[PDB]
RNA sequence: GUCGGGGGCAUCAGUAUUCAAUUGUCAGAGGUGAAAUUCUUGGAUUUAUUGAAGACUAACUACUGCGAAAGCAUUUGCCAAGGACGUUUUCAUUAAUCAAGAACGAAAGUUAGGGGAUCGAAGAUGAUCAGAUACCGUCGUAGUCUUAACCAUAAACUAUGCCGACUAGGGAUCGGGUGGUGUUUUUUUAAUGACCCACUCGGCACCUUACGAGAAAUCAAAGUCUUUGGGUUCUGGGGGGAGUAUGG
């Protein structure tokens, strides 16, 4: 009979959802043989199965992501690799963790991660191998685990001090070798 | 330590009788050796799952239900009520960056000896003819919304009985007392009621139920 | 401002506009003089009222005070100046 | 029956990640002794090594009753930390669908607080 | 009439926090870049149930609202004042700053007590290999929280003393005041509330061309100063030596 998982969005993600719909479920329910239902007011992502939209072990698994990871940050292009790995997970981080942040100390603490005009951003989207969101205090990682150590260990040192600059000079002690 | 082997049979869980789906599946009992530790695991456990189980809806209603078993009746285990919550899921997808939560709770000795401790939660509501960006009750309104949901919470448990609550929910007719005797203040949208602590019962009486028996 | 002097301007333009900040000075507010629906005596109450009139034939409190002006129990006749 | 219904956490973690399989209470814990079995190293257990290999040390313990349907649950630590589904915290869920144990639940049970006490750290970092 | 996370006195709820027990248990977890520090077949850790303590009300949380400043975000009752606004109410100059003088005062620190939950400057341990660098980790007296009191220190900074004058130019805000043959649930087209178009004074802000400046970043005031004077208070005279000596 019927088999379900079910989410809802976050209503700051419910605006990027309604505009991102069209090429969604044509790179799902082509393939994907299922039927999902978007309204307007309740905010049900409602996706269930079969065994007559069969009922194979690994297919309930992977195949949420293309919108569950969507509606974290995150583009449509990326989180297809949940079907390609056994090792390609994510990763969401908790701004207020790594210090006792307040005021404009999360905003010198935000300014320098992204970097003037994304610059440390970009070189970030060279380093990791990764996807990184900044929403306000959301920041999530599709990497690859050793990646995401790496990446856990990519803002070891932009939030809490050290130069932006010397995040290539300073941290190149660990910026190579990247035991 | 004593009979690792013989600790194996499969009782299921009766529902209580208020709802749909009594027989809701089977589960290992370990004890063959003393009827009170199968006693003590069976008269007051919390054994909580989905309300789209008892009632009938495709939401695992938000609601599900924190479910004391009460009795044994052999093979099969009497029931009642005892709470419920919102799950994660609905309540965190709902706070925009523009509105209001207005927050209230009731604990009353109620009509059984019984303690039922009520969160009711609400939210302020762009409306349609809203042209702000926001909704901000004019903060006294912001007391005296909690001020007037503090008469529902108080006659909507003085007047029901155990049995009545729950009932009073699919439709939800506190809401019919929510939506119709605290709107004349400010609009309010997506408002709820939240959790059925029933944690303090002060009197526990002895216990024979022989009528929600199923 | 170019070329008018300003006891010749467009007049009422600066006329709201919070009274002494006009070209002299003249009050916002206005005078009533109402009669009640338990005398028909002539009872001048301030249009900004802060007192609860107390009718002179009943006991019945014929306005309530509010900032702004004050909000009046209804059954009062109005007419103008 | 044929839905008969499990309760499977899964403990979104780093280090390693906890498999903890009894039915709908909290008695005997019958495929559980701890989801960390299954490496030959000192810490390689938060990749999916410890993890996704942990729900195949209660692949075959589920099925030493052989119960086809499962509540599947997110946990995180519960505290003050950084609390998600995490990398070893999606391998539970993942390994559980390639074994034959049906998606039931999404209940990450933990504070997401009202209260933050004295965190572990200084002014100078908590963590990395 | 409002206003009110303003301040204060009790009550009071929260996700739960870790600590404590019951209860369920049967051989691993712990970190850091590799690693090194501990509990348990006399029951581990992922389970189920009841308390002490404190924290802050997480998301809603800002083009925020307030308060002398330090500061303040969940209810309810209690206490005055204040801020705004309205007024054809009362004093008729009661006034601005400020030598001397007096309140207050973060964090930290200082005496005498309460708890002693949380982490934790010092410290006691394991580190651990030459200074890939010593970032690691674990327990932690006091302290953090309060009570009778100090102290009188900040990048106490919007790096701009306080009362005056005008100008830009704006769509919103919030605290008040008004209702368009003004639009809808419904008090009955514009009621509770909220709106488009207008209008007013209070607080928080923004960005334009810079007329004026400045050496310059920039500033609607860091203007109306060589076209030098609305009023008043405290500082600075090259770098150091030095906020050092000395004295009060």
């Amino acid at each position: 009979k019927f088999e379900s998982r079910k989410i809802m969005v976050p209503p700051h993600r419910m605006t990027p959802l309604r505009n991102s719909w069209t090429k969604i479920y044509p790179p799902l329910v082509e393939h994907l043989k299922l039927q999902v239902r978007m309204n307007l007011k309740t905010k049900s992502v409602e996706l269930r199965t079969n065994p007559k939209f069969t009922t194979d072990p690994g297919a309930l698994q992977k195949g949420a992501d293309f919108i569950k990871a969507f509606t974290l940050g995150f583009d449509l292009d990326d989180s297809i690799a949940l079907l390609r790995l056994d090792d390609l997970y994510i990763e969401t981080f908790e701004v207020k963790d790594v210090k006792t942040l307040t005021g404009d100390h999360l905003s010198r603490a935000i300014g320098r991660i992204a970097g003037k005009d994304g610059k440390t951003k970009f070189a970030i989207e060279n380093a990791t191998r990764t996807r990184i969101v900044l929403a306000d205090s959301k920041i999530h990682i599709l990497g690859g685990f050793t990646h995401i150590r790496m990446a856990r260990e990519s803002v070891v040192s932009l939030i809490l001090g050290s130069p932006p600059g010397k995040v290539y000079g300073n941290l190149r002690t660990v910026a190579s070798r990247l035991k | 330590v004593v009979d690792p082997f013989t600790r194996k049979e499969w009782f299921d869980i009766k529902a209580p009788s208020t709802f749909e789906n009594r027989n809701v599946g089977k589960t290992l009992v370990n004890k063959s050796t003393g009827l009170k530790s199968a006693s003590d695991a069976l008269k007051g456990r919390v054994v909580e799952v989905c309300l789209a189980d008892l009632q009938g809806s495709e939401d695992h209603s938000f609601r599900k239900i924190k479910l004391r078993v009460d009795e044994v009746q052999g093979k099969n285990l009497l029931t009642n009520f005892h709470g419920m919550d919102f799950t994660t899921d609905k309540l965190r997808s709902m706070v925009r960056k523009w509105q209001t939560l207005i927050e209230a709770n009731v604990t009353v000795k109620t009509s059984d000896d019984y303690v039922l401790r009520i969160f009711a939660i609400a939210f302020t509501r762009k409306q349609a003819n809203q042209v702000k960006r926001h909704s901000y009750a004019q903060s006294s309104h912001i007391r005296a919304i909690r001020k007037v949901i503090s008469e529902i919470l108080t006659k909507e448990v003085q007047g029901s009985t155990l049995a009545q609550l729950t009932s009073k929910l699919i439709p939800e007719v506190i809401n019919k007392e929510i939506e119709n005797a605290t709107k004349d203040i400010f609009p309010l949208q997506n408002i709820h009621v939240r959790k059925v602590k029933l944690l303090k019962q002060p009197k526990f009486d002895v216990g024979a139920l022989m009528a929600l028996h199923g | 401002v170019l070329v008018q002097d300003l006891l010749h301007p467009t007049a009422a333009s600066e006329a709201r506009k919070h009274k002494l900040k006009t070209l002299v000075q003249g009050p916002r507010s206005y005078f009533l003089d109402v009669k009640c629906p338990g005398c028909l005596n002539i009872t001048t109450v301030f249009s900004h009222a802060q007192t609860a009139v107390t009718c002179e034939s009943c006991s019945t409190i014929l306005c309530t005070p509010t900032g702004g002006k004050a909000k009046l129990s209804e059954g009062t006749s109005f007419r103008r100046k | 029956n044929s839905q008969v219904f499990g309760v499977a956490r899964i403990y979104a973690s780093f280090n390693d990640t906890f498999v903890h399989v009894t039915d709908l209470s909290g008695k005997e814990t019958i495929a559980r002794v701890t989801g960390g079995m299954k490496v030959k190293a000192d810490r390689d257990e938060s990749s999916p090594y410890a993890a996704m290999l942990a729900a195949q040390d209660v692949a075959a313990k589920c099925k030493e009753v052989g119960i086809t349907a499962v509540h599947v649950k997110i946990r995180a630590t519960g505290g003050t930390r950084t609390k998600t589904p995490g990398p070893g915290g999606q391998a539970a869920l993942r390994a559980l669908a390639r074994s034959g144990l049906r998606i039931g639940r999404i209940e990450d049970v933990t504070p997401v607080p009202s209260d933050s006490t004295r965190k572990k750290g200084g002014r100078r970092g908590r963590r990395l």
